[PDB]
RNA sequence: GGCGAGAAGGGAAGUGUGUUUCAAAGAA
RNA sequence: AUCCCAGGCUGA
RNA sequence: AAGGGGAUGUUUAGCCGGGAAAAA
């Protein structure tokens, strides 16, 4: 148990070692010095590590700290790199994306002129930084998002369009594969078995909102930001979402025909 | 008599007091809040007065009685006059609590209609559902439409699939016509739909039973059997649709490729294959009588033994379905012109066949036990 | 009988007032002193925002119902006010535009004063309005008082009654407070990227509304 | 309707002095400035074009 | 929850003892006992037991839940009933199945309302902001920043964040529409 | 919201009222 | 002393 | 309709200035 003064103090070291979150848990009190303290670090440094990444969604939520601003600070500073601060599928312990993404659940934004939930605004993110993310980074996302381990009505329709533009840039990538060659010897049976387990989550019945005309009245303010990616997409690499996933499965199912 | 006697008297007593003490100057009124630190140590003066929105909802305590309510509401108008009202979701909850208290079902609807112009946050949706069933209770399902219309025009309100379930039920129960009862549900799941709001099975299940329970009762002899079984096949899809919307959410040569699609199949659903299989017959027979589901029909008996092996959905086998099949297994051999009938003769011997396979299907399926031997023959027969 | 000022009246929100014995500071000496706060009751006027606008509302409890404290909202189109409008719209009507119409302010039809002689003459016969949309909303007593502030632009009103289709032909201030809210009669309209989530479509009517 | 039929033609109407305006039956002050003022205007091409 | 008349004789009789002993009539969690609720709530061991009137709460509400939905469960069979009646021991086992239920969902419904009436006002368990804090504390915390930015005016990822936070915010601006505090801008001093 | 508004005062005051002779600058 | 302010500033 | 009808939900704190009532 330390005072809350001298948790303030050394709260740098606490977040550069991961170990902040706790702490301020086990605070006596929580008064506005320290709100304060914690609300400037997570703006200034959004990057956090261990325990923290799990702990900082609860947090928020227990403080009431809904500003669609630093919750879209937060999320973004989350999901750049996530390799990083994650567990990847593909072969101390970074923990899972499912988790993560399911400890959004009640965590709702306020002052966005759109959205509600913390996951429309994860979402928003994945699609912008979407154009950077790796062929193992767009694996480990869309498994995270389509785990198995309640969404909104209101964002599961951003969801789908997010979980259409993730296989349609995971197709281009596998398509486009000196160092194309060593991706691919460093893409093993093991990774390729994952793959087509992971994408077989999504086959079959595809949502409607792939054939929809976003693919294919202006477009409603929630999926503004999968427009722009759309339109990234398009303009620097048509392929049909639902084209995208038979691609994908009949391409690891031919690598696994050739514990 | 004593009891109810003192506690009208402190609810009364309370109410001018708390008149009273605003008439006097401000200085002297309950405090709006009870204090934040710096401004047990921790929890000193955190909590420790009584605040006039406090008093207001003590007083309210005291009220039972549709009379007691109009007090509350002077304490109420009492606050905003005064301006020592801060409204939030515990005000408007109890306000909406106090008043289904009182028994004053109006005053519930009134409030819902009008909190957006005097409150900051709206009702909470287990007491909406409450109303709703009060008013299912007091013989009135109409009402439920108007409350779920305001609801989801309302946009403080969300949208839940289980208020959509419980409008398209009560359209269904109105006291009207059976096809204008159909004609509401429909039309609510149809501003369902053009929402995107992916609503249960057992939604979409009632639909499609009561369409085809229609277009049985057409075919013994406002939508026509065309229209029926097109809302049906409609209902049917977007039923499919749905449950894998929900999925996603919550993480002849047709007729031989029908086997090979059963056989690739991981693990059907009874009741979904036993619909499909109706329609299916619906269908056949439709097109017939202007000019297989016997498949399908075995596949959900042994899906059902399947599941009995080893979600929010009607489960069981709807009794149209079964006097439909005893009507057409009970095909009576005297029920150009000549060859006509011939045909026709011929065609109701299909249709006999049909539904004795599906009855010596249903007997070892894990339905049986939901039909009693020799029952709707029995009734037919009185 | 004679028509007299109407007695004064302490404002919602407020504690009472002891008032005074006379009407005004010159009482009776000089008959014809107006104060410059004096109510103004006469037809053809507005009453004075926050002084004698929204009095204290006392109704019999027998009468009272939840209905009663919607009356602000329902105020009509000539008297509701901005803040009115506003606090029964999605997101409390941020995000969308409201322009002011003024012609049916009550001085320019009702009152002794309503026609006299203008310095262009009678009126015997598409328009550039003042578009103002909210970005911060707080409400002191809903819902007829309220701190707001947003973008003020020059919008370009045209025929449907009319709707304005392109609120931003010239900007003008990014953040202040609504002009003329205080009263008259507005107009708003939903941004172009509306959500059908916040901005509810219209429910189906009833195919038959029986009686 | 009164005025119009005191006043025969556009002519009288626009070239009446004060005083006939002032004997014509049933018109006040008011309206005698107003119908001053309007003629006034349109003889200067500001009216109806205001 | 209730006033019991010692209070009613002590702080309503005149406003003088109301103005003298007001602060008496704060009922809170401490002024309750649990242990007949778990009692009727059953909750043996190893059940947490009930400790707190949300709990209560909380009970009731799962228990309406069930009720309702068995109620609407008859009516939509007695729906059908009527139906093959219009194309017995069906009817004469659905008026007490009917009235039953609709008993069960009346004192389910009636206890809901008295448990959100009387249970007293929601506080927060712990010493923490309330929404007007943490409302300044968030906007303090932007101004501190932009502050400090105008100030200055393994970094990758810094500058990809902000890539990503330019890319997706909205293009309008922020939209508070439910402030807790009277608008204000927040500054410092970098 | 902004300007103007004394039914145009004879209700006080004798060494007073008024009269006569003077004087009065911001941007220092 | 906390009723109002289309009056302001501040809190690392 | 076993399972979202779930869960989260104390009040921003000071200083100056101006106004009203009570008191003086």
């Amino acid at each position: 148990q330390l005072s809350p003064r001298e948790f303030r103090r050394q709260s740098l070291k606490l977040q550069r070692q991961g170990e902040l979150f706790g702490y301020f848990a086990g605070l006596p009190y929580v008064s506005w010095r320290s709100l304060l303290r914690v609300l400037h670090l997570l703006v200034a440094k959004p990057f956090f590590r261990g325990q923290d990444l799990l702990a900082l969604p609860v947090v928020c939520k227990r403080l009431g700290v809904s500003d669609f601003r630093v919750v879209d600070r937060l999320l973004a500073g989350a999901v750049v790199r996530p390799s990083m601060n994650f567990a990847s599928p593909f072969s101390k312990k970074r923990p899972p994306f499912s988790l993560f993404v399911a400890s959004l659940d009640d965590w709702p934004v306020q002052h966005h002129p759109h959205h509600m939930h913390a996951v429309q605004r994860l979402l928003a993110a994945i699609c912008a930084n979407l154009h950077n993310y790796t062929t193992p980074d767009l694996l480990l996302l869309f498994d995270g998002l389509t785990a198995l381990g309640q969404m909104p009505v209101e964002a599961l329709e951003e969801f789908e369009v997010t979980l259409g533009l993730l296989l349609l840039q995971i197709r281009a990538r596998l398509r486009e594969g000196g160092t194309g060659k060593d991706g691919e010897s460093f893409f093993s049976s093991r990774n390729v078995l994952k793959a087509y387990e992971i994408v077989s989550r999504v086959a079959g019945v595809p949502p409607e909102c792939w054939t929809s005309p976003f693919f294919a009245e202006p477009t409603e303010g929630q999926l503004t930001v999968q427009k722009h990616a759309l339109a990234k997409f398009l303009n620097t690499s048509t392929c049909s979402p639902v084209h995208a996933v038979e691609d994908l499965l009949c391409l690891l199912g031919s690598r696994i025909l050739a514990v | 008599q004593a009891r109810e006697e003192q506690r009208r008297q402190a609810l009364k007593s309370f109410i001018s007091r708390l008149d009273d003490l605003f008439n006097l100057p401000h200085q002297q009124w309950l405090p709006l809040h009870s204090g934040a630190p710096l401004g047990l140590s921790p929890t000193n003066g955190r909590d420790d007065a009584l605040s006039a929105q406090e008093a207001f909802l003590a007083a309210c305590r005291l009220a039972s009685t549709r009379g007691d309510f109009q007090w509350c509401l002077q304490g109420l108008n009492l606050l905003v006059n005064f301006g020592r009202l801060r409204p939030d979701w515990e005000l408007s909850d109890r306000l909406m609590a106090l008043s289904l208290h009182c028994r004053r079902p109006e005053q519930a609807e009134q409030l819902l209609s009008a909190f957006p112009h005097f409150l900051a946050c709206p009702p909470s949706p287990v007491l909406l559902f409450n109303l709703i069933d009060e008013a299912l209770a007091a013989g009135r399902p109409q009402d439920v439409r108007r409350i779920f219309a305001t609801m989801r025009e309302q946009w403080q309100l969300a949208l839940r699939p289980a208020f959509y379930v419980a409008a398209i039920r009560a359209m269904l129960l109105l006291p009207t016509s059976a096809d204008q009862s159909l004609k509401e549900a429909q039309l609510v799941a149809e501003d369902a739909a053009a929402l995107g709001v992916p609503l249960p099975p057992v939604a979409h299940q009632l639909l499609v039973e009561r369409a085809l329970t229609l277009f049985e009762e057409r075919l013994r002899q406002c939508y026509t059997t065309e229209e029926l079984l097109n809302l049906a096949q409609e209902s049917h899809n977007r039923l499919l649709v749905d449950q894998a919307r929900d999925a996603v959410r919550r993480h002849r040569i047709p007729r031989a490729e029908v086997s090979e699609l059963f056989l690739w199949n991981r693990a059907p659903n009874a009741h979904l294959l036993a619909q499909a299989a109706w329609l299916q017959w619906a269908a056949e027979r439709f097109a017939e009588r202007h000019n297989s589901w016997i498949q399908l029909l075995q596949q959900s008996c042994s899906a059902s033994l399947q599941e009995l092996a080893g979600s929010s959905l009607h489960r069981g086998l709807p009794p149209a379905l079964l006097a439909a099949l005893i009507r057409s297994s009970d095909a009576s051999p005297l029920a150009q012109k000549r060859e006509i009938v011939l045909r026709k003769r011929n065609v109701l011997l299909k249709e006999r066949r049909e539904a004795a396979q599906a009855l010596r299907a249903l007997q070892h399926s894990a339905f049986a036990d939901k039909l009693p031997p020799v029952h709707v023959l029995s009734a037919l027969l009185r | 009988e004679k028509e007299v000022p109407p007695p004064l009246k302490s404002g919602i929100g407020e504690p009472k007032k002891t008032g005074y014995k006379f009407p005004h500071v010159f009482f009776p000496y000089k008959s014809r002193y107006r104060s410059p706060h004096r109510q103004r009751w006469w037809p053809g006027s507005a009453p004075r925002f926050l002084l004698h606008s929204h009095p204290k509302r006392w109704a019999p409890r027998r009468d009272l119902s939840f209905a009663f404290f919607a009356f602000h909202g329902l105020k009509p189109f000539a008297e509701k006010n901005l803040y009115e409008l506003m606090h029964s719209l999605p997101l409390r009507g941020a995000s969308s535009f409201f322009w002011r119409e003024a012609d049916s302010d009550p001085w320019k039809h009702l009152g002794r004063k309503a026609n006299r002689l203008q310095a262009r003459g009678v009126r015997t016969q598409g328009r550039k309005q003042l578009v103002f949309s909210p970005r911060e909303i707080y409400y002191k007593r809903r819902p007829f008082h309220a701190l707001v502030f947003g973008r003020l632009s020059v919008g370009q009103l045209g025929a449907s009654s009319r709707v304005l289709k392109h609120p931003e032909i010239i900007r003008g201030l990014s953040r202040v407070a609504p002009p003329q809210a205080s009263l008259g009669g507005w107009k708003w309209r939903p941004p172009k990227d509306a959500s059908r989530w916040i901005f509810r479509p219209k429910f189906p009517l009833p195919f038959r509304p029986e009686l | 309707e009164d005025i119009a039929a005191a006043f025969s033609s556009w002519t009288d109407l626009a070239n009446a002095t004060i005083d006939v305006l002032q004997s014509v039956e049933g018109m006040t002050n008011q309206q005698r400035r107003l119908i001053v003022k309007h003629v006034r205007l349109y003889n200067h091409g500001l009216w109806p074009e205001n | 929850c209730r006033l019991s008349a010692a209070q009613q004789e002590r702080v309503l009789i005149s406003l003088p003892q109301f103005q003298q002993y007001n602060k008496e009539l704060v009922l809170r969690d401490r002024h309750l006992d649990f242990s007949p609720f778990g009692k009727l709530f059953n909750l043996r061991e190893p059940a947490c037991g009930v400790r707190t009137s949300r709990d209560v709460l909380a009970l009731v509400k799962v228990t309406n839940q069930h009720v309702s939905r068995a109620m609407a469960s008859v009516a939509t069979l007695q729906s059908s009933v009527q139906l093959w009646l219009s194309e017995n021991g069906l009817r004469n086992y659905c008026r007490e199945l009917q009235e039953v239920t609709e008993a069960l969902a009346r004192s389910s419904r009636r206890c809901l309302y008295t448990a959100i009436v009387q249970i007293p006002l929601r506080r927060k368990t712990w010493v923490g902001p309330c929404q007007g804090e943490v409302e300044w504390a968030t906007q303090q915390a932007l101004a501190i920043m932009e502050a400090d930015g105008a100030r200055d005016r393994t970094l990758s990822k810094m500058a990809e964040m902000n890539a990503i936070i330019q890319c997706m915010q909205p293009e309008r601006g922020i939209v508070a529409w439910e402030l807790r505090n009277p608008p204000r801008v927040v500054t410092a001093r970098g």
